[PDB]
């Protein structure tokens, strides 16, 4: 955490989706104001995004903690969506940061129960693989380009369980 | 040839090297033992070793005390207490030491005391002999 | 027995302050050492 | 049960893990040192039989365990216990001397009145030629001599190993008349003894610096042992644990909904 | 878990069969100390049984009690009784074992059956000793206790 | 109000582990789902959109801050507990202090560890 892990993102970015003609997608799941920031400057900075440049590689797409859940929760479809756009039709092998999508998941459950669902044990929406499942399916390899998830992927509550 | 077993208990120095001779400070005084010096037992002054190794080396050394072997077989083993190459002895403490242990003996009065302070003295000789 | 042997004197005891008379000699850079290469951490009983 | 008799479980094995390893390690490095530092001595006390070696001289008349003065962290001490009861039916004079109070320790089977002195100590800050002598010296004044016995203790072997040995002592200076004796020369109920005497005092060191090196080995090992042991063990429960952990969550996640959903 | 709780209440004689004793490839799998037959008697199993029963089921209990200890203190430092038991409760264990006798597809050996007073009179013998100062390793897989004992000397080769 | 006020203010919430239990029993007590931990399940994005409130400022808010010292006790170290936990993801660290030491007289009694800013070391003093 905070060791320049994203840094390391951007450095990732800047070898590849600059190498590769790949671009960028942020979502920014479950992200505190701070560490979007955090990143805004950070790329900011890096001028890996550039507001005066299309070096700004990346669009941030953000769905944060502070959102009603429905838009945390859609935030992954949503950045998809536009990485999906960006690689039919700039025939993208897109990086497509989606970070943390765990709170995304986390979120998937919130509203499970409160789509009166049942989630499941360990709370977890019982759905919580076809959620995913439906959601990683987008993401992939074709015929279009790729997209390439980079996903910061928390352990949770350390467990796997 | 003879194989020299030269060894304190803090150190292997020789192990059955082949050595020619190695003159001894045995209680003997010495014998120097001969490649062809019979197989003997002895127990070690204090004095020096002198390693005629087959090399044309002579090593120098002080023993203190313990025992030497010859045994029947090639082998002389020198099972120094302390062993000494005369390379680490100290000269300015073997006077010192010994005026110091002549005057304790002056005022030895133990038989064995005497023996120990003479002992001492001695050693200081012992030693002396290379200091 | 003379007088490391004295009347009595082990071998040993004789022998140790030889040793020991030598360790006393040399110098001090090995006596660092010394000791320790003597300690007596024998502590005794007789049971 | 729970987790909780879990955790208790698992914190002393967690705890466990580190004293075990904080002792092995320790250990280690004692014995690393235990057996570096006997590399002179290896040759030294191999030096002590020369003669021994070359003519043993029997005692129809001197049994002294060594060991250290801890174990249980090991056997090390059942092993001598052991060789040293069994020698006490051979044997004579039974009048024996223990170094190591893990000698004491054992020793008490007729050998509390049967001991003769006790050497104490000997690790926890290692022994030496300085203590060997000293446990040498005065082992002989005592009309305790030779009476034939063993010099028992841990010969260190290898890392992994050590085999406790037993020994002929002797030291009749009139046993060493017959034989070989007079064949390597030189000889005197002097000299003879002052080797014999030496001899005893190199082996007696050579021995105990056996003995600890392979205690030292041994509560490495010991506490080797253990930590295998305990690595398992608790990664063995960690599951379970986590089982029955998420096992609650889940039932409980019942209890609570669909033990307490629309239906309670 | 609630429903064998409710079984107890309906059983006579419990066949527990024991996962832990199972996976160390034991046919039989029972969990001993479980099986049970509630009419464990001096009367009607005679004393005979019963006791031996109750020594054994005694001394299993407190190897029992052992493995616990031995798994977190290694072995090694304990009553050497006890290790003599350990020993012995496997090779009790092992008699216990039995090699099946329809299944020799999974055995690759007949079972057999053991007429229960060479059982008793089994683990006295074991009880007794009489066998330990051998090897452990032939009561496996068997029948008669004595056959333990011919299987022994084919195994004390 | 202060932060906007480019003033620097200092909440302590002390504390929002009383908050969780009456909102869960609040929730419950509308007969109408919680979540998680039979907690509510958004009360993580209440306490979300509560502490994002807690800021540190540029200057067209006076530069003013909001800093939070949202305080949760814990029950038997059982951070595990799912809102703890939640508390925990949002949070710039979490000082974790221990009994034990403080038992011991060891005060500050702090688990270290688990004693956190997350990289609150881009606002330290040279000095220290």
């Amino acid at each position: 955490a905070g060791v320049g892990k994203t840094v390391l993102i951007m450095e990732l970015i800047n070898n590849v989706a600059k190498a590769h003609g790949g671009y960028s997608v942020f979502a920014g799941v479950g992200e505190r104001t701070r560490e979007g920031n955090d990143l805004y400057h950070e790329m900011i900075e890096s001028g890996v995004i550039n507001l005066k440049d299309a070096t700004s590689k990346v669009a941030l797409v953000y769905g944060q903690m502070n959102e009603p859940p429905g838009a945390r929760a859609r935030v992954a479809l949503t950045g998809l969506t536009v990485a999906e756009y960006f690689r039919d039709q700039e025939g993208q092998d897109v990086l497509l940061f989606i970070d943390n999508i765990f709170r995304f998941t986390q979120a998937g459950s919130e509203v499970s129960a409160l789509l009166g669902r049942i989630p499941s044990a360990v709370g977890y929406q019982p759905t919580l693989a076809t959620d995913m499942g439906t959601m990683q399916e987008r993401i992939t390899t074709t015929k279009k380009g790729s997209i390439t998830s980079v996903q910061a992927i928390y352990v949770p509550a350390d467990d796997l369980t | 040839q003879m194989s020299f077993t030269f060894a304190s208990p803090t150190q292997v120095f020789f192990n059955s090297a082949n050595v020619r001779q190695v003159d001894v400070p045995t209680q003997t005084g010495a014998f120097g033992i001969l490649a062809a010096h019979v197989p003997t037992l002895q127990v070690l002054r204090p004095g020096l070793v002198v390693v005629h190794a087959e090399d044309g080396t002579t090593s120098k050394y002080f023993v203190s005390s313990g025992s030497v072997t010859v045994n029947a077989d090639s082998s002389v083993q020198l099972l120094a207490e302390e062993a000494v190459t005369l390379d680490m002895l100290d000269l300015g403490a073997a006077k010192a030491n010994l005026e110091k242990a002549q005057s304790e003996l002056l005022g030895a009065a133990d038989e064995a005391t005497r023996a120990e302070i003479q002992i001492r003295i001695e050693a200081n000789e012992a030693l002396v002999k290379a200091l | 027995v003379a007088y490391w042997r004295q009347a009595g004197l082990s071998y040993i005891r004789y022998s140790q302050i030889c040793a020991k008379a030598v360790r006393d000699a040399l110098k001090t850079e090995f006596k660092a050492n010394a000791m320790k290469t003597s300690g007596s951490t024998i502590k005794i009983v007789k049971v | 049960a729970t987790l909780k008799d879990i955790t208790r479980r698992l914190k002393s094995i967690k705890n466990i893990q580190k004293i075990t390893k904080s002792m092995k390690m320790v250990a280690a490095a004692k014995y690393a040192r235990a057996e570096r530092e006997l590399k002179p001595a290896r040759v030294y006390g191999v030096g002590s039989l020369a003669l021994y070696e070359k003519a043993d001289i029997k005692t129809p008349e001197l049994i002294i365990g060594v060991s250290s003065d801890r174990g249980l962290c090991g056997a090390i001490h059942s092993s001598v216990a052991k060789q040293m009861k069994s020698e006490a039916a051979n044997l004579k004079e039974v009048k024996i001397i223990g170094v190591g109070d893990k000698i004491r320790s054992i020793l008490h089977r007729t050998h509390s009145d049967q001991f003769l002195v006790t050497f104490k100590e000997v690790g926890r800050r290692p022994p030496t030629f300085g203590d060997a002598s000293v446990i040498a010296l005065e082992l002989l004044n005592s009309g305790y001599e030779f009476d034939e016995g063993s010099i028992i203790f841990n010969r260190f072997r290898s890392v992994i190993s050590y085999k406790t040995e037993e020994k002929p002592i002797f030291s009749l200076d009139t046993i060493s008349s017959a034989e070989s004796m007079s064949i390597y020369d030189d000889i005197d109920a002097d000299v003879l003894r002052n080797y014999q005497e030496y001899s005893l005092a190199n082996i007696i060191y050579y021995s105990l610096k056996e003995s600890t090196t392979s205690e030292q080995s041994a509560r490495m090992t010991a506490m080797d042992n253990a930590s295998k042991n305990a690595s398992e063990m608790i990664d063995k429960l960690t599951l379970t644990f986590n089982r029955t952990r998420q096992a609650v969550i889940t039932k409980e996640l019942i209890e609570i909904i669909s033990g307490a959903a629309a239906l309670d | 878990d609630p429903a064998p709780a409710t079984t107890f209440a309906h059983l006579d004689a419990t066949t527990v069969l024991s996962r832990a004793i199972a996976e160390l490839g034991i046919y039989p799998a029972v969990d001993p100390l479980d099986s049970t037959s509630r009419i464990m008697d001096p009367n009607i199993v005679g004393s005979e049984h019963y006791d031996v029963a109750r020594g054994v089921q005694k001394i299993l209990q407190d190897y029992k009690s052992l493995q616990d200890i031995i798994a977190i203190l290694g072995m090694d430092e304990l009553s050497e009784e006890d290790k003599l038991t350990v020993s012995r409760a496997r090779k009790i264990q092992r008699f216990l074992s039995q090699p099946f006798q329809v299944a020799e597809v999974f055995t690759g050996h007949l079972g057999k059956l053991v007429p229960l007073k060479e059982t008793i009179k089994g683990f006295q013998q074991i009880l007794a000793g009489e066998y330990d100062h051998l090897p452990e390793q032939a009561f496996y897989m068997v029948g008669p206790i004595e056959e333990a004992v011919a299987k022994a000397d084919k195994l004390a080769e | 109000y202060f932060r906007d006020n480019g003033k620097h203010a200092l909440i302590i919430y002390d504390d929002l582990s009383k908050q969780a239990v009456a909102y869960r029993q609040m929730s419950l007590l509308l007969r109408r789902p919680p979540g998680r931990e039979a907690y509510p399940g958004d009360v993580f994005y209440l306490h979300s959109r509560l502490l994002e409130r807690a800021a540190k400022m540029n200057d067209a808010f006076g530069g003013g801050s909001l800093t939070a010292l949202p305080v949760i006790e814990t029950q038997a170290g059982d951070v595990s507990a799912y809102i703890p936990t939640n508390v925990i993801s949002i949070t710039d660290g979490q000082i974790f202090l221990e009994t034990e030491l403080f038992y011991k007289g060891i005060r500050p009694a702090i688990n270290v560890g688990l004693s956190v800013s997350r990289v609150g070391s881009a606002a330290q003093t040279r000095a220290m």
